[PDB]
């Protein structure tokens, strides 16, 4: 599982892998974790599939009410706050990594990443899942805050398809959403069409040489493909 | 034996007092709503007074939103209204969780009549002296389409759906205003604006005194947007010098 949230001047880009994988096997391809928490407030959930669902449906059902008793918006620090206090009480019992991320008009786009200790912590980005842990110096080195609306989205997409590039419990299809002031956009990249892969990359095209011809020399030749040669 | 008409206990001729009583507690405030659906929305028509210019007019409503899909309008003891609404939200808010799906209107008006019953079983309860009108949309079986739907709940626990209907003080000419007009046009084929007029009409009938914009609230659900949602006074504006003709 990859997970990422990243904030611009407007708003925020969700982005995610589609992988639930049962160890090795890959269970579904085309999995949706960018859960809705309200119309402008979205959820990342890595980890279990049934505990982050759970939690998500209660925090929504929870913040849908809370709209209509105050018949304003809700904050994204409420929601942060909300899957906060659910996800410390249960910290024992479940295995999940949120990040919610969204719009409000009185805080712009905003990030929190509550990991699996339970913690809450507000960021200009978020990574989680597995496939975070190859990121880190991903966003160390190529990641300049203060990017567009659509070069957020491009480099989020980036940002998935280099880690589950190298993470085999992260594939399959690319989703994002971004959440600003207008409407929220969303958008399914297929591997085919993925910005990056090691496939398609050419420095990795030519082989490994293991498979030496028997030769009278310590010369190394490539390898060998045919019985005769 | 003697009393038999302040607790919940049948009277000799069979009936309530206690139920009867807080109907009367509807028409006490001296407020009126009307409520009418036409071919493809359903509008709610509360007068909204407020004789102290010191009052903040948008402070007070009757007008409240139980799911974004279901808007509902309280007649009667001002409070009490306000507390069944919080048991309506409740009641959507658990169903929401139970089922994943949004509450129909119907069943929320079922369960908010078997909620008004207990009340008037029980002892120690006292009855909400409120009717309360649950407007929305209805999504319907093997087209998909919606149709407008007013439901009214009755202190007694009493649940029936409704074309047209009037709730609060001098509702009786009202409803015969509603009833007359019937029998001419039909009411379900009409236009949002043809109903709106008409409710109107009948809310000035009722009561004799040429309503403004200022003194009634309206709230709507319509097919193109079912979520519930008030309308603008300038609307209201233009309904009124369209019944003014």
């Amino acid at each position: 599982t990859t997970i990422l949230a990243v904030s611009y001047n407007g708003g925020v880009v969700l982005a995610a892998d589609s992988r639930t994988s049962s160890g090795t096997y890959v269970v579904n391809r085309a999995s949706n974790k960018l859960t809705k928490l309200t119309k402008k407030i979205y959820c990342c959930r890595s980890g279990s599939a049934a505990d982050t669902q759970a939690l998500a449906e209660r925090v929504s059902n929870y913040l849908g009410s809370y709209q209509t008793d105050i018949g304003a918006g809700v904050n994204v620090a409420t929601a942060a706050n909300l899957f906060q206090k659910m996800c410390y009480m249960n910290r024992w019992n479940i295995s999940a990594g949120i990040i919610v991320a969204g719009y409000d008009p009185i805080n712009g786009g905003s990030v929190y990443s509550i990991p699996s200790g339970g913690s809450c912590v507000k960021l200009d980005y978020a990574l989680g899942g597995s496939g975070s842990i190859f990121l880190y110096s991903f966003f160390d080195a190529n990641y300049k805050p203060g990017m567009s609306k659509s070069e957020c989205v491009a480099f989020c997409q980036r940002a998935v398809a280099h880690a589950y590039s190298r993470d085999g419990s992260s594939g399959g299809l690319i989703r994002t959403i971004t959440l600003d002031a207008d409407e929220p956009e969303d958008q399914t990249i297929p591997w085919n069409r993925s910005p990056y892969c090691m496939e398609k990359d050419p420095k990795y095209v030519t082989q490994a040489t293991q498979n030496q011809p028997f030769s009278s020399s310590a010369k190394i030749t490539g390898n060998r493909m045919s019985s005769t040669g | 034996a003697g009393f038999d008409k302040y607790i919940t206990v049948f009277s000799p001729e069979g009936s309530l007092y206690q139920v009867e009583y807080a109907f009367k507690a509807v028409t006490y405030p001296g407020l009126l709503t009307v409520a009418i659906r036409c071919k493809d929305a359903v509008l709610v028509v509360t007068q909204h007074l407020i004789p102290d210019r010191l009052m903040r007019p948008d402070s007070v409503t009757a007008l409240y939103e139980v799911t974004p899909n279901i808007g509902c309008c309280m007649t009667g003891r001002a409070p009490d209204g306000r507390a069944l609404v919080q048991r309506a939200r409740e009641e959507a808010s658990d169903y929401q969780y139970r089922y994943g799906v949004e509450i129909p209107i119907a069943v929320l008006a079922k369960r908010m009549g078997d909620k008004a019953q207990v009340r008037t079983q029980q002892a120690g309860l006292r009855p909400m002296g409120v009717v309360s009108t649950f407007i929305g949309m209805d999504q319907s079986d093997q087209d998909g389409s919606l149709k407008p739907q007013i439901y009214t709940v009755d202190p007694a626990g009493w649940t029936g759906g409704h074309i047209a209907c009037a709730a609060g003080k001098k509702q009786v000419e009202a409803m015969a205003f509603l009833e007359k007009r019937q029998k001419s046009t039909e009411l379900d084929a009409l236009t949002q604006k043809e109903a709106a007029m008409i409710a109107l009409a009948a809310l000035q009938s009722a009561i004799g005194t040429a309503v403004k914009a200022k003194e009634v609230e309206v709230g709507r659900c319509t097919a193109a947007n079912p979520a519930f949602q008030r309308v603008p006074n300038s609307e209201v504006e233009e309904w009124l010098t369209a019944v003014a003709e």
